[PDB]
RNA sequence: CAGAGUGUAGCUUAACACAAAGCACCCAACUUACACUUAGGAGAUUUCAACUUAACUUGACCGCUCUGACCA
């Protein structure tokens, strides 16, 4: 064998649920593009209906020459009122949920406009270290397959993940402390694989102490400075 | 001249791809993928066309060959809703589905993970992304149906 | 009967294996720019410049003028950048250029031209007229 | 009465001239050159010069191209160069920057067409 | 309806600011691709040494 | 942490001085799109003391890539 220990890590990421809010500069550009679009657009059927209805009122008030009585029951402006009333009654979903208010970094319902990365807490040498989910490589199994096996080893989860490619997205090599450092086990070589969380969530048995979901900006709170640097390379915050 | 050392200085066709005249689908190797179709489905025509332009420009900057950029036929579906205290379906709105397809090839297996990550992160709201391997059926779906050929084929059956 | 070329043939550096992946010119100007540079380079075959170009002496021309002035490049560059930033900061200057109404003072430009590029342009202009050829051989 | 280098009808540009106006536009600078047929540059005007750069908001726009033509026309008169030819590509001629530059050269007194050679 | 002088000036300045904004977006995206590519290639080299 | 190397914007053995250049890049129009074209947009010498020269020489200095320590 080799002195280093093969480890296959899974970089499970939750894609954003809602679109990111526009920047103040983009809001100005968005209004201009909408303004330009209206200027260069032809009259729509709704616009043509309003113009003709206004003319009919003039053709009915200035002179009594109109030869039709029924005309149209509902005017264009009146028709807009019905649409406006329905919109007010309808309530949109809350982009910022209770998880954001309570800072519940366990649920997936937080920061729907950002990217969440799964983190778990594992105890090594009577020390709690936050690392990405990982498992030891076994004979007769691909390196990517170990990461797939890591998902099945989680604490009561029915999550489905979509792996992208076979080559690892990154690596992290560390050596054990000199107290237990031996030639047989010099250290370990962690390999990261990214996947997309399609559906599923952990059960309500254990939440706070088991796993957390944080973005790249707040990812440094849990990871070690040496471990954080390697993770921040293959994890984007676009 | 042939005997002079400057022979062949004027040769130019060896620097030009031979263009000597539908298209055969080239399957990828064990390390590269074959011809891929990047479908872009959205209910807004502007969003579908704009993102297809973004994908087309992204591939050029990534040195990924683009086989062809084309638009699938627009699908129009009527939307009807049931009236209150009634059993009659009344038309509510008309929705048109616009699909834009960008065809690429020669994508590396290792680079596929990076390419797919970038495009999915930039996907606009209301736009559906679907990347499929190019097949003969997909290409044949862009052509008008031929009932006359079908009628003759039915006789043979 | 064939004779090997006396030197590197044109287009020999082009890799024909990856011709599809090689970047093309795609434009007339880009090819023309490369063509002009290629023509000026010396070649081992017969060229137009061989029979029509002036047979200048290979030795460098003797300079018999006053020594060049000493100018601090670091200080000169810093002042010029400051002047540009002040000019671009003006809203009217940006608007005038955007509206294509701006202009430069020819008298002010020439006065600065006499102190910076004047003597060098005059030497080139006098060289064209052959004053150095006749006055100083 | 001097011979113009006639020929080169299958290539571009033509060599049948005495002096030509050659304009070089780059990503950040615009340069205009008046060079003899033998290849010697007679006069030049470039936006790289601090004399012209200090008075230009941008050295890559139509104003810069028009300004170079005004400066070059003054230098051409001071150099005795009154006649020259211009050989633009179809897109360059239709460009607004070159039209302004040609107008500046014409308004400066320089004629953009050389007189024909006298053979008899 | 013809745009006023102030309205045209506002749009022109906005477009100039838009060019710089999109250039910075491309730089962030281009560096993101480079960061992923460097990490993936370095990881593959390390994996090959450990177990071909 | 230490040691070693490295130093113009993305690239460049561009920078004699007259000068921080050439290309790559970004928006817009044209283009289904790309491309060409036109018309625009943004850029750098890590910093300082040494014929005051000096992007260059040397030092310091800041940053940076590597070897190990360090590590779960």
């Amino acid at each position: 064998g080799s002195p280093w220990r093969l480890l296959g890590a899974l970089c499970l990421q939750r894609p954003p649920v809602v679109s990111k809010p526009l920047t103040p500069l983009q809001e100005e550009m968005a209004s201009l593009l909408q303004q330009i679009e209206i200027e260069r657009s032809l009259y729509s059927d709704h616009e043509l209906r309003a113009l003709d209805e206004n003319q009919r009122l003039a053709k009915k008030k200035a002179d009594l020459h109109d030869e039709e009585d029924e005309q149209d029951i509902l005017l264009a402006q009146d028709l807009e009122d019905m649409w406006e009333q329905k919109f007010l009654q309808f309530k949109l979903g809350a982009r910022i949920t209770e998880a954001d208010e309570k800072n519940d970094r366990t649920s997936l319902n937080r920061k729907l406009d950002r990217n969440l990365v799964l983190l778990v807490r594992e105890k090594f040498g009577d020390q709690d270290v936050w690392i990405l989910p990982q498992a030891e490589w076994q004979p007769g199994e691909t390196l990517r397959g170990t990461a797939e096996r890591t998902l099945a080893t989680l604490s009561e989860n029915n999550m489905e993940a979509k792996f992208l490619g076979n080559a690892p997205c990154g690596h992290y090599t560390f050596k054990f402390p000199q107290a237990m450092r031996t030639e047989s086990n010099l250290g370990a070589k962690v390999f990261f694989f990214k996947a997309l969380l399609l559906t599923g969530d952990f059960s309500q048995a254990g939440n706070k102490g088991h796993h957390v979901w944080v973005t790249k900006d707040e990812l440094g709170d849990y990871l070690k400075p040496k471990y954080l640097a390697q993770v921040r390379r293959f994890v984007s915050d676009l | 001249y042939k005997t002079k050392p400057t022979h062949g200085i004027g040769k130019y066709k060896h620097l030009i791809k031979a263009e000597e005249p539908v298209r055969a689908i080239n399957l990828g190797t064990d390390y590269e993928y074959g011809v891929l179709n990047i479908h872009l489905t959205a209910y807004d025509m502007t969003l579908a066309e704009s993102y297809a332009q973004y994908v087309h420009n992204l591939c050029n900057s990534l040195s990924i060959k683009v086989e062809e950029s084309y638009a699938m036929p627009t699908k129009t579906i009527e939307v009807l809703q049931l009236q209150d205290q009634g059993s009659k379906m009344l038309l509510d709105s008309v929705l048109t589905t616009h699909e834009r397809v960008v065809q690429i090839s020669g994508l590396s297996a290792t680079f596929a993970e990076i390419f797919l990550e970038i495009i999915q992160s930039s996907l606009p709201e209301g736009v559906r992304l679907s990347v499929k391997e190019h097949t003969e059926e997909d290409f044949k779906g862009r052509f008008k149906a031929r009932p006359e050929l079908e009628e003759l084929l039915a006789k043979l059956k | 009967r064939r004779t090997p070329p006396l030197g590197p043939m044109p287009n020999s550096d082009i890799d024909l294996s990856n011709l599809e992946r090689l970047e093309k010119y795609r434009s007339f100007d880009r090819y023309r720019r490369r063509a002009e540079q290629e023509a000026q380079a010396p070649h081992w075959w017969r060229t137009y410049r061989e029979y029509f170009g002036e047979k200048t002496d290979p030795k460098e021309k003797i300079d018999i003028g006053l020594p060049p002035p000493k100018v601090s490049r670091t200080q000169q560059l810093l002042e010029r950048k400051q002047a540009i930033q002040e000019l671009r900061a003006n809203v009217e200057e940006e608007r005038a250029a955007r509206l294509r109404t701006a202009s430069v003072p020819l008298d002010a430009v020439r006065a600065e031209w006499e102190r910076t590029c004047g003597p060098y342009h005059k030497q080139r202009l006098a060289e064209y007229y052959g004053l150095y050829r006749d006055l100083f051989h | 009465v001097a011979r113009k280098e006639r020929g080169w009808r299958t290539v571009f540009p033509s060599r049948e001239f005495w002096h030509r106006l050659r304009v070089i536009r780059t990503q950040h600078h615009v340069e205009a050159l008046v060079e003899h047929q033998n290849g010697k540059v007679v006069v030049s005007a470039s936006t790289r010069e601090w004399a012209i750069k200090k008075h230009l908001y941008s050295t890559r726009n139509v104003v810069a191209c028009e300004s170079i033509g005004r400066v070059l026309a003054q230098r051409c008169l001071e150099a005795g160069i009154n006649f020259m030819v211009y050989q633009p590509t179809p897109w360059e001629a239709a460009s607004d920057s070159m039209k302004r530059l040609q107008s500046a050269m014409t308004e400066g007194g320089v004629v953009l067409r050389e007189p024909q050679r006298i053979y008899e | 309806v013809e745009l006023t002088f102030e309205e045209t000036e506002r749009r022109a300045l906005l477009l100039k600011k838009w060019s710089l904004y999109k250039q910075q977006e491309r730089k962030m995206e281009r560096d993101t691709i480079r960061a992923m590519l460097e990490a993936q290639q370095e990881a593959l080299e390390e994996l090959q040494l450990e177990s071909p």
